[PDB]
């Protein structure tokens, strides 16, 4: 269907971003939107067939090219950081038919990239108190300290994502709100029975997906390149 | 023209019904589509109405079309877990080679608790922070945001194995968890 | 969203029955209600009343409005009647149980809706209407209710005490017991 | 002490 | 036969003292809000379409959205300054600790207000949310489990603004 590439992207003020959208439904029409959390999806260009663009709600910033009916790209000449947002590629048979969304693709524009840093991944294994009243185990992961906001968490069972009793935070936190551009925090539960959490051959990971530099992009600071990675920690069952 | 979708946010107990309601300005309008994004991913169409019917009900959806008040409704009844999402409305006419879509409304269906039991507990450090747990709390139980700096409080959250959590950690060597969660 | 919260004119009412209130909350608790019937106000501590001054007839005012908003919704929704609810009680003392002396009983009653209710305090299935008091109506973020009622007691072999709720939303009423001792 | 007043709804 | 509600709230909101005050007001019938007023937004704003005639016709009235914008002052403002203060804000009141056992409980109860910081150094202990007796006092339970002649406990030290010093109960 449709398909947008790339997936995630982080860059600085000033780049050249190049957003890419291949759809293979013979649709003549494809659309670039931007999703906020300030809630809504605003529009910003569009087109109606190969060799045409049109200018949607918000064009300002950004400019599409549309080469071939398969493919709509929408390029930032000088990348802001109001153009940080969830950007999603559709595309329809006719205006007043379905619309075919892509994936949506996650934005980081920053204004200084050496404020960039993993996430510090820490699993915490269940409370006493709550394994001997509940007769259930809630494990807690903490992804700390993490720039910018793109994260992905997940949990891992015995080699296998697991998604029944997980729950992570929809959005992750400021760790000084009053701040600006401040680091993230991520907090995320999985629970399980108090039995499962006894048994030492049940093998539980928190992993922790970072996007931040990529391969064409140089670090060369006093730490370590916070490139894009995986960060995870974690932990044994336990029968005492 | 533009279309306004006027729940913005809908908090519903679960099995009880919910409905979202629109308006358009362009009478010429003929398709009126529904798209339900769920949480980290992108919209779907789930349902549409056009111009030559009134109510159209498929697939557990109702929706229907008021074309002299220039209004129209998506109708979600005995509503489940799994109808949390944002709901986008739009509206289309000939003369416009786009849709004009609502601001969304977020869905919020609350699971029941047949039997709550609140209570806080402490985890293991497992070697740098203090990290408490505030858990089984009943639906309506609103977890407050810490206003004590350094010290971090997590939204509720609910996970089915369906029991409500809240973590709250800090770094401060006075922090302790009886009342840390100050609701 | 802020370190205090006050909730000044709340006000309540229904049709069928002809019933509202008016009560004014702060963080929380009650500060008063209105009792329609005597007109006067009834403020939850004494001590407060002494000091602040509302006259009653402000909360009767916003009640004769929402009485006729009422009549004016009811027909602006094609008449959606209201939704009965199921309530959940729960039994707890005021202070720490200690054999043989005087503590309070408290069930709480939670998401009351409509605030029609009926709370009973029976001792070993035996009517107690002595040393039994009720909040009024208090309010939820959700426009549900939940209501508190009291009982004095002293704890002593296993009186067996339940707390008895009559709902519409309920078919057959909830009964929550506590002992100790 | 200070209450918020009841706006009449629109009548039709 | 059938039942229909309407409910009225009036809604005042304070951080750091009346530094930022912020009133919000809801006519709401059957659990539905349908029109609220909102002193960030500063005028009536329909919640559900129910609420689109109220405000659109209360907007249009400069008189009502200059009484209910007047409202923040003349009702938020005014209760917190005089009657809050006089009154809810002064209140404090002391707790009252007792350790039992049956798993040792300690119970901190009848105190006010909210803020308190109750602990035992020993972890593994399990505590209620804060219980709002509806009589202007709270109370909290904090239960360890306890095994046989593991020495004296220590204390239950309880922390609140009523007191000066805390109270630390010994077992
Ligand atoms: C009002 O409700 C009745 C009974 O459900 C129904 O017959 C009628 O069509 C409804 N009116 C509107 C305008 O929805
Ligand atoms: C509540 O009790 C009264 C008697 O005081 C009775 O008339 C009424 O029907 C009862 N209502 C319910 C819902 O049980």
């Amino acid at each position: 269907a449709v398909t947008q590439s790339p997936r995630n992207k982080v860059a600085v003020t000033g780049g050249k971003v190049t957003l890419s959208c291949n759809q293979t439904n013979n649709h003549n029409n494809m659309y670039w939107y931007r999703q906020d959390t300030g809630h809504g999806l605003r529009l910003i260009h569009y087109s109606y067939g190969a060799g045409s663009t049109e200018k949607g709600d918000i064009p300002d910033g950004y400019k599409a090219s549309r080469p071939s009916q398969e493919n709509f790209s929408l390029i930032l000449e000088l990348a802001t950081p109001s153009q940080t947002s969830v950007y999603f590629c559709a595309s329809g048979g006719q205006s007043n038919e379905r619309l075919f969304f892509g994936h949506g693709t996650k934005l980081s524009v920053l204004e200084d990239l050496n404020k960039v840093f993993p996430p510090e991944v820490a699993v915490f294994e269940p409370s006493e108190a709550e394994i001997s009243h509940t007769q259930k185990a809630t494990l807690v992961c903490l992804a700390t300290g993490f720039f910018p906001d793109h994260v992905e968490l997940s949990w891992w069972v015995n080699g296998k994502e697991v998604h029944s009793g997980v729950c992570t935070d929809p959005q992750p936190l400021k760790e000084q709100p009053a701040l600006n551009d401040s680091r993230y925090a991520l907090s995320s539960r999985l629970r399980v029975s108090a039995t499962f959490w006894q048994n030492p051959r049940n093998h539980f990971r928190c992993q922790v997906q970072f996007y931040g530099l990529s391969e064409n992009d140089e670090w060369t600071q006093d730490r370590a390149k916070p490139v894009t990675q995986i960060v995870s920690a974690e932990a044994w069952g336990r029968a005492d | 023209e533009q279309v306004e979708q006027l729940p913005s946010i809908l908090r519903v107990q679960e099995g009880s019904s919910a409905s979202i309601n629109c308006t358009y300005e362009n009478s010429a309008s003929n398709y009126f589509p529904w798209y339900k994004q769920e949480p980290g991913e992108n919209p779907k169409l789930i349902i549409d109405i056009r111009s030559n019917m009134e109510r159209k009900q498929t697939q557990g959806l109702i929706v229907l079309l008021d074309k002299k008040a220039k209004r129209f409704s998506l109708h979600i009844t005995d509503t489940q877990p799994g109808d949390s999402a944002m709901y986008f409305c739009a509206a289309s006419d000939d003369n416009n080679n786009r849709i004009f879509f609502g601001d969304g409304t977020q869905l919020v269906v609350k699971p029941n608790i047949q039997n709550p039991d609140p209570a806080v507990y402490q985890l293991r450090d497992s070697k740098d922070k203090s990290v408490c747990l505030f858990t089984d709390f009943d639906s309506q139980t609103n977890v407050s945001q810490s206003k004590d700096s350094d010290v971090y409080i997590t939204d509720k959250c609910v996970l089915d194995m369906k029991s409500n959590s809240a973590v709250a950690w800090s770094n401060k060597s006075d922090f302790a968890c009886a009342n840390a969660f100050n609701n | 969203e802020a370190d205090h919260v006050g909730f000044y004119g709340t006000t309540v009412y229904q049709s069928p029955g002809d019933i509202g209130q008016y009560t004014h909350e702060f963080d929380g608790d009650e500060l008063f209600y209105v009792d329609l019937d005597k007109k006067k106000t009834v403020w939850r501590l004494p001590e407060f009343g002494q000091l602040i001054l509302f006259e009653p007839q402000g909360g009767l005012q916003n009640i004769a409005a929402e009485k006729h908003n009422l009549g004016i919704l009811t027909k602006r929704s094609n008449f959606t009647p209201a939704t009965n609810e199921a309530p959940q009680a729960t039994v707890f003392p005021k202070s720490p149980v200690l054999l043989g002396q005087p503590n309070t009983l408290i069930c709480f009653v939670d998401n009351i809706f409509p605030p029609v209710i009926n709370i009973t305090w029976l001792r070993n299935s035996k009517s107690v209407t002595d040393g039994v008091y009720e909040t009024s109506f208090l309010v939820n973020r959700d426009h549900s209710f939940h209501k508190l009622s009291y009982l004095t007691f002293i704890p002593s072999d296993d009186d067996i005490y339940d707390c008895k709720v009559e709902h519409w939303g309920l078919e057959e009423p909830v009964l929550k017991h506590w002992t100790s001792g | 002490e200070g209450r918020v007043r009841v706006n009449s709804a629109y009548q039709s | 036969e059938r039942h229909f509600v309407v409910q009225f709230k009036g809604e005042c909101y304070y951080t750091n003292g009346t530094q930022r005050i912020r009133l919000v007001t809801r006519y709401i019938y059957n659990r539905e809000e349908y029109v609220r007023y909102d002193s960030d937004v500063g005028e009536y704003r329909a919640v559900t379409e129910l609420g689109r005639p109220d405000a659109e016709y209360w907007n249009s009235q400069p008189e009502i959205l200059e009484r209910t914008r007047a409202e923040v002052d003349t009702a938020c403002r005014h209760n917190y300054e005089g009657p809050e203060t006089s009154t809810s804000l002064r209140r404090l009141e002391q707790p009252n600790v007792a350790i039992s056992l049956s798993t040792l409980v300690c119970s901190v109860t009848d105190f006010y207000p909210a803020k308190i910081k109750v602990r035992w150094e020993t972890v593994g202990v399990s505590s209620t949310q804060l219980i709002r007796n509806g009589d202007w006092t709270f109370q909290v339970l904090v239960m360890l489990e306890m095994t046989p002649h593991q020495g004296e406990v220590y204390t239950c030290h309880v922390e609140h603004p009523s007191l000066k010093s805390p109270i630390t109960v010994e077992w």
